[PDB]
Order: structure tokens, then C-alpha cells, then sequence
């Protein structure tokens, strides 16, 4: 299976987004447009590329096989600070100032606006099964939101209010699963915390000597990778209230704050984007850099992704068009028969039915 | 060659009729067809006379099913013409069933070849549809099957006869024969895809027309032989709507979820106490569970069509389920087991499509009412009766409970988990040590599945009884029933992960 | 009352023939009868004429299976007499089927009441058996159903007509109609149980073994046109009778000749396509050969079900049989002999089910290596007219066998096999996520995900499973369009969360 | 319902006594000889087998009859231990340094395993009955695969020789491949092993010889009976080599040789050489009950009482086969694999309605 790196920068003189193969570094796709903001690049349903614009009040959209953006834009009442999409491709989340806007991809309806943060929303992330989403903010607050409670509410309140962090939240990372998932948070208070979604309890807290700008864990959650403000990536082995410094647990080479961190599917490769205008590939075992990709500005988005069939097929077109996303608060548009894909009768099912017809004809005639 | 000898063997045997289906099955098993010209000529010769038409049709079925690409391309048009000729021979109905069964595969494979598809759609399918429409009333099942095959693989070439096809299908959606009614409902639901953007519009108007007709029929019902005909029409139209919801369509459509849910709620909002006992009242009371069941399959079809997009209507759906359970609650079987089993199946399907977002048994009057109904249907209770009485509602309730606990268990309050422990742990050991639903091995397997689900997804404030459940699985792995013992052996492998961590 | 008004509702509407089955279904749904004399009188009146016999039998179907015990004790003999009367009316065969279907439930419920059981045994069952034996040839299936019903619930009273019943069943054991042949074989296997029972069971089983040995010698002539077909029909009927005797409940303990049955099974599977002389009748012997092997495999399944893990000492032979049969029948195009390979994989799954971790499958030796090589080729994706889901039945069966074996015997299986499965399953699960393939079927995808979960749950002690890649695969599969695959992946992700977040140090 | 099955070395009136755990009232009693240590087995939940103390045969009982059956399992030497398969298919006996295996279906002496070079002291099966572990006075712990032994001279799957003194007890967990085995020895050590890998996971060192060992089903605690009368609790759920105040059960005045835990793990049964069986609360380590016996306790276990003990009219489904003394035809009941497979109400209703509809259409 092909793995790719989707990276954006704050300058974007020629391309606003570049996708290249992980193990070769050769560009696979390429998009032109404006400038994506930090934490403001989502990939919707494997067919579209949403990018919240840097300093603007709207979100641009792309088709995976076209370099020019679509005409439709997701306009917002204020500046867009972050943007995420549910892994099932059903909802879109954007942090507009202190509030979170939720859109239905089925209809384009702005379903809810969540206003519980008293400062700007810094980051947004869904759980693997798209049953919860977690929001961080400049108010040092991490909120756990149930999608079932938010969608069915007539104001909604978070499932958990995590206020242990004392400085604004910089990054979040949610593990696989829903209620049984674990969330890692980072903050300017030089601490990274690990939580439980179901109980709402703090499981771990690691203190560093510098502010942590990014955080990620592998799928098996063996390690926690923390990006420092001076260019150091720290590794925390997950096997309470620890502290760092350990010389062999640091990735060295970045000269500026590491704001993006991603791990490969097997966990053997670490992706790091930093403010020194460089995206780097690391070997998790040897802590040595494999590839150093230079960019034209500070990296705003950088992730490792399993390339969808859309990314490989040059003739791909999205199954449904992007709906008109409403700017203000039973008509679902969908394709029928998807639930029964692969349910066609097999050879022995078809053969035995025809043989039964033959036997019935023999008995009757 | 092997296949050549095995072909010449039955060529010489035929050139016997009671053995022919077995010979065709054996020839298909060896893959001899996939030499062949002799078989083609033999089938053509046998198809000429009524006395030998069954043998020719058997040979034709084998040839159509197992032909290579080149032979099929060579003989597809001739085979279609022979099938049509058989279809217009005034032969017994079984001959027509066999001919239609062959034609289904012939049309399925011909649609895969662009040249054959073009030639047939241009020059042969309207005549085939005319032959199917001209069949005798005794062969209406075969006619419906043939038209269904024609619209399945050549829907664009069926648009010229769309009105006659619609008239044929609409006359049999109220048929009293369940198989004919099902076939006619399946055929009618395929009409919006017939003909040359416009298909989306056709789907929408057809679905709204069905909704309006269903509302009128419900108004007629919720007011002798008239009521039975009304119920037959209602069931046919509801089945058609559900088939249109749950079947594949070639274009995106706008599903009016609010209108369908409104009709479902209206159907389920009338109970036994709403019906008077004078006049035709007892007849309406007798027919009411069937109407509620029709609404229940409509709800199932909507859930399948929309999936987790229905999460905004979860409050209404989770109020609906205990409402129906309340409306149909009473070695003797308890009444209304079909309705309760359908409700529990709908709950299981909703949890399947929603995951941990289902919100079932997670606080409220409806969550506690559903739990009360679920717990009573999984509880055990000279005379005439059955030892495994009430094992259908028990198994469905166990499946729904285990699915909900596995998916939404961590979000469920700990007192519910304690109640489930106190009910289930004495139950698994109570069957390992008269008339009971747990004399059925299916119910025992479902109870063990519920125990494993309680172990796997507990509340973060209530640890599950690991040791007692380990003893229960150990006892069940020694059971006589292979269904229960193998499941209990597999469950102990999962429990080894809960007992011997690797991290 | 409620049910009383709904009961009287249908009496006024029946005194509507096409609507009657639905009316009976509705009455059964409401439980009105379970909670009645007018209905009994109406059913008696309707049953007195051919023009209304169907209506009377429809009423009797509801009156028999839903009556309270008092009404059943009061009217059981009258209902039996009416049913026996219907069986002697020269009515159309469908009427006979309906009457026999009612009589089955009637006899089942009468066997539960000692007084009615004794009365019917002494005074009424021989007459019923005589009426069923004296039926027209076009009603021979209903006669077999009635004989089976009488035999199941009143076996002690069937011993006086045992010879006539055996003669009736034997002639239809070689029937070309699958349903009639199956029913006749079911009826024949119940003969030792009626009328000492253990002795009769053993003599009947040994007689069946001797007859099967004689029939295989004629079929395999020269290896071990129309007479061969009847020979194979008789062979299949007798083997089905023996398998039914093995796998059906018997009232007394019996001694199972495991070695003799296994010897017959091995003799049947010992002749392959290579030994048949293709001159004269040879091609017919070659065409019939897979069906005889399938009969032997069904006998093996029946033996495994009957004996269970007691068959473990014969495990070497049983486990060497499977790759031998797979080697015999091996060659959008469907591969041939998929029915035999699917049967072999089903036998493997059943063997692991009854033996658990003691099965010894996939654990060293030429037999284990050959079985693994066969299993891996049937689950591999392929490397015009046809089917996109071609070769998906053997893929699913092999996947189930592999998953069951790994879940049960995984820790004892060597780590080389675990790495071999990891190197193939992991590219496959993510390869189906991002023309013709067995994995276009959702059944095959679900079984592949089950195999991945089994590899996670029971790994080799010297080989850690790829947990992260499997987690990614389960995450991708839970977003699938198919509800089967997605729901299975959700539950597998719950299990993998249990694997990832330990509750014990 | 849980009961305690206890035997003593003297046995003047009853060779074995079964009493309810929480009431203490004698549920069942048996007349016979004297069962030896590690020599009492329950076969298929219907028969009570007791290897005789210092004798070469095994006595058998019906669970509802106080008098032993005339059939005795005779052995060529003194029987040292006796265990039965959890599935009731096999019977193992330790005869000097060899292990005799019998098929309960046929009574044939299938194997004689001679790998121990001194007397076998303890024998135990795994929960799934796929492996059995034997310990002996030769300080060896042997893991045997039932598949390999039945399909074979056979050799043990594992040979555990870490102990330096004769083995006193064994205990196996649930499962057979993924199971864990606890072994105790006179060298004052209790060890925990893995059946699959054959690796030593834990080893706890004490100041006295360990005569008994047991574990709860969840494997949270290890209970080790000392030679002086103390039972030590070792928390598995909270290194590879430990060394043993509030985790000691006090009250026995002589060596504790029998140890059992209840199903929930809250009650511990101990039999000792002071002719006394005690009940303990695992959480508080206080003696709930004390039962006086007429001699040193040889066997004492807690088990879930089968339906055989609860019904006074119970009879075994199959009679006991004649067990062969020297090295097809399986005797069994048919149709057990399909127990509970009867058609349900909805299945029968649908079949009947299908018949009705078929009859309606034709006629």
C-alpha cells in the first residue's frame, strides 16, 4: 500500500499543497491556490481537499485530480482557526474564532455552532470511529464532545472539560476507537498529557524543558512523539507525572519549532514539519533523518496518509458533488445500495439455484 | 483430453432424462465446458420438439452458464431467439420457468459484452419483453422473473414498454400469493431506472406518490373483505417503497427522511386501545400488528439506506422502539413475538450502523423503558407446550443487548452494568447446572456472547466479573452443543488477552 | 374479551379461502387460541366435504398447534380420526401435504401427554401407518412425512409394521428427486429405533457398511453407461442413510466402528482420476468420481460430528486425508471442483471446532505443509465473459478454516507460518481498501478480517503480530460501505482496544 | 451452588465427604477405603474416583451411592496420583515413575509414559484438556500434549528442571496453549510458567517448603501452603524473581497440602495435616469456618456442584468401562452435538404457513 505525505506551507509561491510518495519523495499530486493555515487542511471522504485559508474567513476546496480549486467556498462569520473532517466523511468541523461550526456533508446545512471556549479554538480532531471530537483552545481548555449529543440537542455541553493544562493548547491527537480511545494533548506549559475518553481521567503527564508545539502517537500507542519549540522531537515510551531528561530519545536536526508530527502506518517512519521551511523524514529506531525536503515557507500542514484510490486513479471523479455549505443555521442526498456492496450471489449460490430449477422442472415435467 | 472425453461421454449418453440434471451438475463440477459445437447442435435439435424440450433446455442452461467468451459471443443471439420461441409455444409452466432461468443468466452475461449488449438492446429486447408480456396467466411468475431480468441488465431498452410494464407490475403488488407479491414489488421498484438526472427525478416522484398512496391507505384502514384488500394493497405499496429505499440506484437521490419517518410514526401511533370494539373494529384490531410490522420494515429499509446519517433522528427512533414494545406487550408462547423480534432486530441494525454513536440505553425514559423490555424477554419463566418456548424474542433481545454493550458499553451507566451482571452471571451458571428459552443452543450462545460483550466493554467505574465469566466459559466449552462449546472455546482466547497482557 | 372478539371475528367472516392462511397467521400472532368450540365445530363441518376440505384443514392447523392442553386432550382423538379420514379420500396431493403437516404437530403434542400417548399407541397409530402406507404413488412424499412423524414420536408402536416400513423406505432410497431421496434416507435411518435397539443399530450400520463396500467395488471396477448411474444413486442413498444414522439422536448407547468407517472412507478417496482407464466405460467412471468422493467426505463429517474429540487418536489419518483430497481435485473464470475443496475446508473447520487446540492442524509434517500450501492458494487474489466475484466460495471456506485453526492452534503453530500469513494477509486487507477477485465479495473481506483478528489474538510466542498495521486495516474497513465488513471491523477494533490498553500490569 | 469435597487419611466412617461451602452441612458421603494425596478425581460429573492410599488400584463411586462400585482400576504398582480429563474423556494415574492413560469411552490403556526417573507426585490437565502437566520426585515438571501422546516413544512438549527439590503441587489456568502453570517444590520456591513458550515467568522464594499451590481463575493471586501451617498470598497483578505480614493466612498448626479458591475468588479452602479443613476470606484473611476431620487431609477442593449432586435420582448416562490393566469401537451416546437444536416457534410457524400457502395456490 502506497503512503504519501500531504504538506502545505505558509508562502506557497507556486503550489499551495504538494503530495509526494513517502519512500521516494517524488511528487504524486499538486494543487494551486491560496495559502492553507495551521491545522486547517482536511481531506474529505477521500475525494476533496479542504484548506482553511491563512488569515481569511473562508475554506477553499479542491478535487484530488485537479490542480485548481473549486468555485465554491465555505464562508464563515469570522477568521477560520482550524478545520477538520470526520473520518467517515459525513461532517465538517471548523473553528471560527471561539466557536466551532459543524456542517452536514449530506446536505450542506450548518447544523450547530458550539460556543463553550472563551478563547480561539486552536485545534480540532475526531476519534477514529467519528463518535467524538475533541477541541483545544487558547483558553487552555480541552473539550470532549459527543457527536450524538451535539446532533440531537435542541446549548450543548462537552462530555468532559479538561482544564489541567495551564497554557494554550497547541496540538491534539486521538487514538483509534471511540469511547475506548485515548487523547494526547500538548500545550505551551511544556507538558504533554494523555487522557481517557470514557472515564475522562488523566492517565499521564510528561513535563519538558521547552514548549511542545506538536504531539502524535502511533496506532499501537507504543510511543509519543512531541515537537519542541526549538527543533527537538522527543520520544516518550508508553510502557503518572513523568519528566524528560533520554539523550537517545530525541530527534535532532530541525532548527525551528516543530509544529507538525505524523507517523507511518507501521510506525517505522516519523514525519516532522517545522518553521525552518523544511519537512523531514526520520527513522524511529535509529533517530536518524532519511529525507530532508525544503519548502518555500514555514510548514503549516504535514501528514502521512495511506493514499486512497482517488490519489492513484488519474481519471477519478468524486461520487457526489460538494453541497452548498450554509453560512447560517429530511432532504438527505445519497447514493443507494452501498450497504449491499459485495453481496452478489456467488458461483455456488447461482449454480444451486439453477440446479434447483432444473430439478423442479424434472419433477413437474 | 480429459474434458473432451467427459463431454463426449454425455454426448453419447444423450445421443436418460431423469439423470440429465445430475449429468449437467457433474459436467459443471469438472469445468468441461469452460467439442462444444456437438453440444450446441444437440441442444438445438432437442429444442425443436415439445417431447424433448426439457433436455434441450438443460443443455442450453449448461452451455449458457459455462461457455467461454468466444462461444457465448457466437451463439448468444441464437440462444436468445430459441428462448423466445420456447416462451411462445404454449408449453407447460415449468418449461417456462426453466426457459426464464436460462434467460436470466444469458442476459446477465450478454450485458458484459459491449457488442452483444448493443445488438441485443437495439434489436432483440423489446421483442423479448413483448413475449414475456404475452405469456399465459398460468405463467405470470416466469413472466415477472423475465421482466425483472430484462430491466436488471437492459434498463435503457425497457423504457419503450415502461407503461405496459408498470401496468403489469401494479396489478400484482396486492397479490395474495407471497412469492408473486414479492416478485411484483421487486419489479415495480425498478421502474424509476427504466428509460434513457431524469432517473433521480423519476425516483423522487415515484417515492412521493407511494408515500401519498400509503397515507391514503392508512387513513382508510385507521377509520369485511374490503379491509383485507386494503391491507394487501398497503403491504404491497410499503414493500415497494422499502425496496426502492434499500436497492441500488444509478443516480444520487434526495431521500425525504422527515416524510418517511412521519409516515412511520403515524402508522405506529395507533394501538389496540385506539380501535373501537363495535362494527368492523375487531377486524381492524386483528390486522393492526401486520400494519405495524410493515412500518417496521419501512424503518429498517430507511436505516439501511441512510445509515449513520439518521443520527439527528435518533431521539425519535429510540422513542419509537420502546413505544412499539409497550404497544405489543402482554411452556406457552407469549403473543406478538414477531413484532418484538422485529423491534429487537431494528435495534441491533441501528447499533450496527451507528457504532458508539447509537445512544441506546444511555439515560432517559426511553432508554430505561427499552432496558426493561429487553431484560424481561431474556429472563426464564401434564401440560401441552414447547420446551424452548419464547426463544425467538430471547435470542433477538440478547443479540441487541450484546451489540449495544459492545458498542456503547463504556458510555452506559454503571448501575445498568451491575444489573446486567446480576442477571447474566446467575443465568449462564443456571443453565450449566423444564420449559425455558435457554433450552435452545442459539439462546445459550447469545447469552455467552452477551457475557463476553460485558467483559470486553465495561463501565470505567464497574469492573466486570472476570473470574466468574471465565468459569462460565470453561463450563460452556464442555457442553454437548457444538454451537455453544466452540463459541466458548473461542471466547476464552479473547479472555486470555484480558488476563495476560502483552503491554 | 379481546381475544374472544377477535376469535369470533373470523368465525363470522368464514361462515375468503385465499385470505384464510393470512387470517390464521394473524390469529396465531395475537395468541387468541392459546388464551373455541365454535371454531372446532366449524372445522368439523368444513372437513366433511371435498369442496371445503382445505378450509377445514386450515382451521385444524390453528386448532392443533395453539390449543390449550384441556382442549387438546378433549379433541386429540377426534382430530386424529378426521386426519386419517382425509388421507383416505382420494384428495389432491396438496390436501395430503396439508393433512400430514397438521398430523405432524398433532402427534408431537400428543406424545407429551401420557394418557393420549398410550391411547394412540394402543388403538390409533397402526391405523395411521396403514393409511399412510396405502396412499397413491403421487402422494408418496406426504406418506414419507407422515411415516417419519409417526416414527419420531410413537416408535414403540411402529414395531409391528417395521418390515413394511423398511420395504417402503428402501425402494425410495435411490430416488432421483433430491427431496424424496433425502426424506426416504431420513425415514430409513430411524428403523433400528422402533419396536435390542443398540443391537439393531449396530447390525444395520454394519449391513450398510457391507453394502457400501460392495457398491464401491462395482463403481471402481478396474481402478481399485446406464447401470453406473443407478449404481451411484444407490451408493449415495446408502451413504446418506449411514451418515444420518451416525449424526442423529438415538435412544440407547451404541458402539461406533470408527476404524471400519474410516477404512471405507479411505478406500473411497483412494481412487483418483489417474487410476481410471479411459477406454469404454472409463469416462463415465471419471465423471461420477467427484460425487462419490463428496459422499465419502459427508460420511467423514458425520463421523466427526458423532465422535467429536474422541477421534483424536485417528488424527494423523484424518489430517492426511484432507491434503490428499485437495491434491486429487486440483487444476473471472471459475476454477473447477470448488464444491469438493469447499467441503474439505468445511471438514477442516469442523475438525478444529470439535478438537479445539488439540486438532494438530498446520503443525509440522508434509501433510501440514501441503494443507497450508492448498489453503494459501485458494485465498490468494488472481495474478471477457465471467464473474467478478469468481472463486469466492473456496476463498471464504479456506479463510474460515485458516482463521479457526489460527485462533485454536495458533500458539503451537511455528513462527514461520505466522510470518507467512502476516506477509500475505496484511497486503491483502489494505489492497482491497485502496477487475475480477474473490475479495469483491463482502463475505470474503469479512472472513479475511476475521483471519487478521485471529492472527492478532493467537500469535506465536516468538513472533509479535503487526498490531499497528492491523489497527489501520480495521479502521479502514469500518468505513466500508458494506454493513457486514464495517460492523465486524468495529467489533474487532473493540477487541484490539482490549489488546492495546491492558487492565492488568 | 458450590461445595467442598474433602477426604482424610484415616477415614473411619466416610472415605469422602461433600458439604456446602457456605452452610457446612454434609451434602454427600461415601463409604470405602482411604484416598491418597493428589488421588481424588471427578469423572464426567457422574463418578468419583479415589486412588487408594498405599495400594495398587483405584476405587470408583456413583455420585448418589455411598457404596463403591465393584470395578477397580488395577495398576501394576502403587498409585501415586490420579487426575481426570476436564472433558471426561481420559483418566491419568501416576504409577511409580510412569503415567497410565485410559480412554473412558472404551477402557483401553492407551499409553504408559515413562520419562520421569523417580515417582510422579502430581498430575493436572489444562482447562481445555489439550495438555497435561506432570511433576515428580525427580524435581522435573513435564508438559505433555494430548495430541502428540495419543497420536504416537512420546516425549514431553517441555521439560522444566528449574526446581532443585521434588515437586509438591501443580496448578494450571484456563486454556491450553495460552495457559499458565504454577508449580511448587520442597526447595521453598513457587514458579509460574507459560505452556506455549515454555518460559519461566515468575519465581517466588520463601523461608519454608511449599506443600500446596493454587491460583484464582483471573490469576490475580497465588496461594502457597507452607510446611509449618502458613498460607502465603502472592499478588501476580501487582519481577522474574521475588522473595516473600498482611498477606499470610494464620491458624493451621501443620503443613498445608491442599488449596482451593472459590469461583469468584473471595473464599479460600485449605486442608492441612492437623486433621482440619479451614475456610478463609481472601480480602480479610480471616477464618470463616473450621471443619475437624478424623485424619490428615489428603484431598480438599472447591467445585461448582453439578446437577448430579443436586438430584437424588441421578444415574450416570453411560456405565463405567472395564479399564484394561495392560496395553474402532467407541461407546457413546448419539445426537448430543445437536442438543438444543430443536426448531423454534417462529420456525415451525413459518414452515406451517409455507405449507398452507403452497396448498392454497395449487388448490
Amino acid at each position: 500500500p502506497m503512503e504519501v505525505a500531504v504538506c502545505t506551507d505558509s508562502a506557497a509561491p507556486m503550489w499551495s499543497c504538494i503530495v509526494w510518495e513517502l519512500h521516494s519523495g517524488a511528487n504524486l499530486l499538486t494543487y494551486r491556490g491560496g495559502q492553507a493555515g495551521p491545522r486547517g487542511l482536511a481531506l474529505l471522504n477521500g475525494e476533496y481537499l479542504l484548506a482553511a485559508q491563512l488569515g481569511k474567513n473562508y475554506i477553499s476546496a479542491w478535487e484530488l485530480q485537479r490542480k485548481d480549486q473549486l468555485q465554491q467556498k465555505i464562508m464563515c462569520p469570522g477568521p477560520v482557526t482550524c478545520l477538520t473532517a470526520s473520518p467517515n466523511g459525513l461532517y465538517v468541523l471548523a473553528g471560527v474564532a471561539e466557536s466551532i461550526h459543524l456542517w452536514e456533508v449530506s446536505t450542506g446545512n450548518l447544523l450547530v455552532i458550539l460556543s463553550r471556549h472563551y478563547q480561539d479554538v486552536s485545534c480540532l480532531q475526531f476519534t477514529g470511529d467519528s463518535s467524538h471530537f475533541i477541541s483545544g483552545g487558547k483558553d487552555c481548555l480541552v473539550l470532549v464532545w459527543s457527536l450524538c449529543s451535539v446532533l440531537q440537542a435542541d446549548i450543548p455541553a462537552p462530555r468532559h472539560v479538561w482544564s489541567h493544562h495551564a497554557l494554550p493548547i497547541t496540538d491534539l491527537h486521538c487514538g483509534f476507537g471511540g469511547p475506548l480511545a485515548r487523547v494526547a494533548t500538548s500545550s505551551l506549559d511544556q507538558t504533554v498529557k494523555l487522557w481517557e475518553v470514557s472515564s475522562g481521567e488523566l492517565l499521564l503527564s510528561v513535563l519538558f524543558d521547552v514548549s511542545i508545539m506538536a504531539v502524535t502517537m502511533d496506532l499501537a500507542e507504543h510511543h509519543m512523539f512531541c515537537g519542541g519549540s526549538e527543533g527537538s522531537i522527543f520520544q516518550v515510551d508508553l510502557f503518572r507525572e513523568r519528566s524528560f531528561h533520554d539523550a537517545g530519545k530525541v530527534f535532532k536536526g530541525h532548527r525551528n519549532q516543530v509544529t507538525c508530527l505524523s507517523v507511518s502506518t507501521d510506525g517505522s517512519v516519523l514525519l516532522s514539519g517545522s518553521h525552518d521551511e523544511t519537512v523531514r523524514l526520520w527513522d524511529v529506531q535509529s533517530k536518524q533523518c532519511i529525507r530532508t525536503v525544503a519548502l518555500k515557507g514555514p510548514v503549516t500542514n504535514a501528514a502521512i496518509l495511506l493514499a486512497p484510490v482517488s490519489m492513484l486513479s488519474s481519471d477519478f471523479r468524486p461520487s457526489l458533488p460538494l453541497p452548498h455549505f450554509n453560512k447560517h443555521l429530511g432532504g438527505l442526498t445519497l447514493r443507494l445500495g452501498l450497504h449491499q456492496q459485495g453481496s452478489e450471489p456467488s458461483y455456488l449460490d447461482r449454480t444451486e439455484q439453477l440446479q434447483a430449477v432444473l430439478c423442479s422442472t424434472m419433477e413437474k415435467s | 483430453s480429459g474434458p473432451r472425453l467427459r463431454l463426449l461421454l454425455l454426448e453419447s449418453v444423450s445421443g436418460s432424462a431423469p439423470h440429465l440434471p445430475g449429468l449437467m451438475c457433474l459436467l459443471r463440477l469438472h469445468g468441461s465446458v469452460g467439442a462444444l459445437g456437438a453440444l450446441v447442435s444437440l441442444s438445438n435439435a432437442r429444442l425443436s420438439s415439445i417431447k424433448t424440450r426439457f433436455e434441450g433446455l438443460c443443455l442450453l442452461s449448461l452451455l449458457v452458464g459455462e461457455s467461454p467468451t468466444e462461444l457465448f459471443q457466437q451463439h448468444c443471439v441464437s440462444w436468445l431467439r430459441s428462448i423466445q420461441q420456447v416462451l411462445q409455444t404454449q408449453d407447460p409452466p415449468a418449461t417456462m420457468e426453466l426457459a426464464v432461468a436460462v434467460l436470466r443468466d444469458l442476459l446477465r452475461y450478454a450485458a458484459q459484452l459491449p457488442a452483444l449488449f448493443r445488438d441485443i438492446s437495439m434489436n432483440h429486447l423489446p421483442g423479448l419483453l413483448t413475449s414475456l408480456l404475452g405469456l399465459r396467466p398460468e405463467c405470470e411468475q416466469s413472466a415477472l422473473e423475465g421482466m425483472k431480468a430484462c430491466m436488471t441488465y437492459f434498463p435503457r431498452a425497457c423504457g419503450s414498454l415502461k407503461g405496459k410494464l408498470a401496468s403489469f407490475f401494479l396489478s400484482r403488488v396486492d397479490a395474495l400469493s407471497p412469492q408473486l407479491q414479492q416478485l411484483a414489488c421487486e419489479c415495480y421498484s425498478r421502474l424509476p431506472s427504466l428509460g434513457a438526472l431524469k432517473h433521480t427525478e423519476s425516483w423522487e416522484q415515484e417515492l412521493h406518490s407511494l408515500l401519498a398512496s400509503l397515507h391514503t391507505l392508512l387513513g382508510a384502514l385507521y377509520e369485511a373483505h374490503v379491509l383485507l384488500q386494503l391491507r394487501q394493497r398497503f403491504s404491497g405499496l410499503a414493500r415497494c417503497l422499502g425496496l426502492m429505499l434499500s436497492s441500488e440506484f444509478g443516480a444520487p437521490v434526495s431521500v425525504p427522511v422527515q416524510e418517511i419517518l412521519d409516515f412511520i410514526c403515524r402508522t405506529l401511533s395507533v394501538s389496540s386501545k385506539n380501535i373501537s370494539l363495535h362494527g368492523d373494529g375487531p377486524l381492524r384490531l386483528l390486522l393492526l400488528p401486520s400494519i405495524h410490522l410493515e412500518a417496521l420494515d419501512l424503518l429498517s429499509a430507511l436505516i439501511l439506506a441512510c445509515g449513520s446519517r439518521l443520527l439527528r433522528f435518533g431521539i425519535l427512533i429510540g422513542r419509537l422502539l420502546p413505544q412499539v414494545l409497550n404497544s405489543w406487550s402482554i411452556g406457552q408462547e407469549r403473543p406478538y413475538s414477531t413484532v418484538r423480534t422485529k423491534v429487537y432486530a431494528i435495534l441491533e441494525l441501528w447499533v450496527q450502523v451507528c457504532g458508539a454513536s447509537a445512544g441506546m440505553l444511555q439515560g432517559g425514559a426511553s432508554g430505561e423503558a427499552l432496558l426493561t423490555h429487553l431484560l424481561s424477554d431474556i429472563s426464564p419463566p401434564h401440560r401441552k407446550g414447547d420446551s424452548n418456548a419464547n426463544s425467538d424474542v430471547c435470542a433477538a433481545a440478547l443479540r441487541g443487548l450484546s451489540r449495544t454493550i459492545l458498542m456503547c458499553g463504556p458510555l452506559i451507566k454503571e448501575e445498568t452494568h451491575r444489573r446486567l451482571h446480576d442477571l447474566v452471571l446467575p443465568l449462564v451458571m443456571g443453565v450449566q447446572q423444564g420449559s425455558s428459552p435457554y433450552t435452545s443452543s442459539r439462546c445459550r450462545r447469545e447469552l455467552y456472547c452477551l457475557l463476553l460483550a460485558l467483559l470486553l466493554a465495561p463501565s470505567p467505574r464497574c469492573p466486570p466479573p472476570l473470574a466468574c465469566a471465565l468459569q462460565a466459559f470453561s463450563l460452556g466449552q464442555r457442553e454437548d452443543s457444538l454451537e455453544v462449546s466452540s463459541f466458548c472455546s473461542e471466547a476464552l482466547v479473547t479472555c486470555a488477552a484480558l488476563t495476560h497482557p502483552r503491554v
